[PDB]
């Protein structure tokens, strides 16, 4: 939605349906920074799941402030369901969390006003005051799962070796250079789509052809070469033949190499 | 392709068609032109004994480079190259161009030495036509026993009765 | 008119100056001289 700031003309009353200014009355959620390890996020992040569904439960002892995840068994089997939730910050200062939505946009002291603001609909979801991180417990039986899932991370390669030609050496080199293989491919075929156009002009005769550049010197005064022949249908030699007899050319001026009426002709 | 021709490794009209967007007529037309204006140039300046370098057929040098593409072993390339070499006594293909005669040729050899290799195949690797490679083989299977090489079905490496009937 | 050997199939060949340098069993194109018929006298010390 590109838009034009420094609007004087309380343009925006018109422009947005939507209040411009910030939504600030959800700022007192608490929210908790949590970081996520590879597969967590995977499964966590992805718009296709997410539907609302339930995906564990918290529990927080005031014992030693052991805040712990209970995932339940729906998602998976091979991840842990028990996470340590590890908090890296206590108290976390000046971190907001803010949406950003787009708008209706249907119906010294020296100022420009003109400074290329781009609105967008605001609002702060919460505040952050707790800084986590998520390691999965130590003791859980599918831990060892994560411990070779890290290390099949280091140990896979994602990239494939060069491919080998087994067959015939000459018969990979029938296709390349030296070869009876024509192209039947269309790519960048210009002149077989240039060549197969063909304009072609009959010889008319003179009192018709002047008097069809006459209605198209009534329709425009500047005619090019190219403009009047594909408006006419007319070879170059005979127009031509016509176009000096009741025409002539500019050389020198705006509209130089254009054919325009001869000044005779002009006021008729 | 004239300098093809001279080092006795000519290659054909197709070939110089695939790298040179070249209209067939003016080639034809610049090339007669050429070989005019060489020829007079050789009888002005030193004198060149053509022996068998601008001759119009040369099917014996495009046996080996046809039957590389193909991936075809080394003595079907040579029974190719007898079998062409013989195919001009016969009157029948002797006006045929020598890519036709070339590749019937081969693919008579290919079906001699039950090489694997379909006439389709041939025909999309070389661009002669499978009906006209069809046709050649049916018309050079009248004269079977001219054409194979005597010393092959001597030696018992190809016989006469693998090549099916029409 | 004169003796060559291909390099690995070892069979002789006569090649004359028109003939191209294959072997005519093996197709390589490499080909060794024959060595010469006459004697050749070896100085035993
Ligand atoms: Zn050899």
């Amino acid at each position: 939605e590109v838009f034009d700031g420094n609007d004087i003309e309380n343009n925006e009353t018109k422009v947005y349906e939507e209040s411009l200014d910030l939504d600030l009355e959800r700022s007192n959620r608490q929210v908790w920074l949590v970081r996520l390890p590879m597969f967590l996020a995977e499964k966590w992040r992805d718009r296709n799941n997410l539907h609302g569904q339930e995906l564990g439960k918290i529990r927080i002892n005031k014992d030693g402030s052991k805040i712990t995840l209970l995932l339940n068994e729906n998602d998976n089997d091979s991840i842990p369901h028990e996470y340590d939730l590890e908090l890296t910050k206590k108290v976390v200062e000046n971190e907001y969390v803010f949406t950003e939505q787009n708008l209706k946009k249907y119906q010294r002291d020296r100022y420009i006003p003109y400074v290329k603001t781009i609105p967008k609909k605001t609002a702060i979801v919460g505040t952050v005051c707790h800084e986590c991180q998520v390691m999965p417990s130590m003791n859980d039986p599918n831990y060892h799962k994560i411990v070779e899932q890290r290390r099949n991370i280091v140990k896979l390669n994602n990239k494939e070796r060069i491919t080998t030609l087994d067959e015939t050496v000459g018969v990979t080199m029938s296709h390349t250079g030296m070869s009876m293989r024509s192209d039947n491919s269309n790519f960048l075929k210009v002149g077989r789509e240039k060549a197969k156009s063909n304009i072609k002009s009959i010889r008319m005769p003179k009192k018709e052809i002047l008097d069809y550049l006459f209605k198209l010197f009534d329709e425009y005064d500047y005619w090019s070469l190219k403009g009047l022949k594909e408006r006419t249908r007319q070879p170059e030699a005979h127009l031509k033949e016509c176009l000096d007899k009741v025409a002539t050319l500019v050389k020198k001026g705006p509209y130089a190499f254009k054919y325009t009426l001869r000044p005779e002709y002009k006021k008729l | 392709l004239i300098g093809c021709r001279r080092a006795e490794v000519a290659r054909t009209f197709k070939e110089i068609q695939s790298l040179i967007h070249v209209k067939t007529k003016e080639f034809g037309k610049t090339l007669n032109i050429m070989k005019n204006i060489l020829r007079g140039k050789s009888e002005d300046g030193f004198l060149k004994i053509d022996t068998d370098n601008m001759s119009g057929a040369q099917n014996l040098t495009y046996i080996p480079r046809f039957c590389s593409h193909l991936g075809l072993p080394m003595q079907v390339t040579t029974s190719a190259e007898y079998t062409a070499k013989k195919c001009k006594e016969i009157k029948e293909i002797a006006g045929k161009s020598p890519i036709t005669i070339a590749v019937v040729s081969i693919y008579l050899n290919i079906l001699l030495f039950q090489i694997p290799i379909t006439a389709a195949k041939v025909g999309q690797t070389l661009q002669v036509t499978e009906g006209t490679i069809k046709s050649g083989y049916k018309i050079l299977y009248e004269h079977r026993d001219k054409l194979v090489d005597p010393q092959l079905i001597a030696n018992g490496v190809v016989s006469l009765d693998n090549l099916p009937g029409v | 008119t004169l003796k060559y050997i291909c390099a690995e199939c070892s069979s002789k060949l006569s090649l004359s100056r028109t003939d191209a340098v294959r072997c005519k069993d093996c197709g390589h194109r490499i080909l060794l001289k024959a060595r010469t018929k006459r004697l050749v006298q070896f100085e035993a010390r």
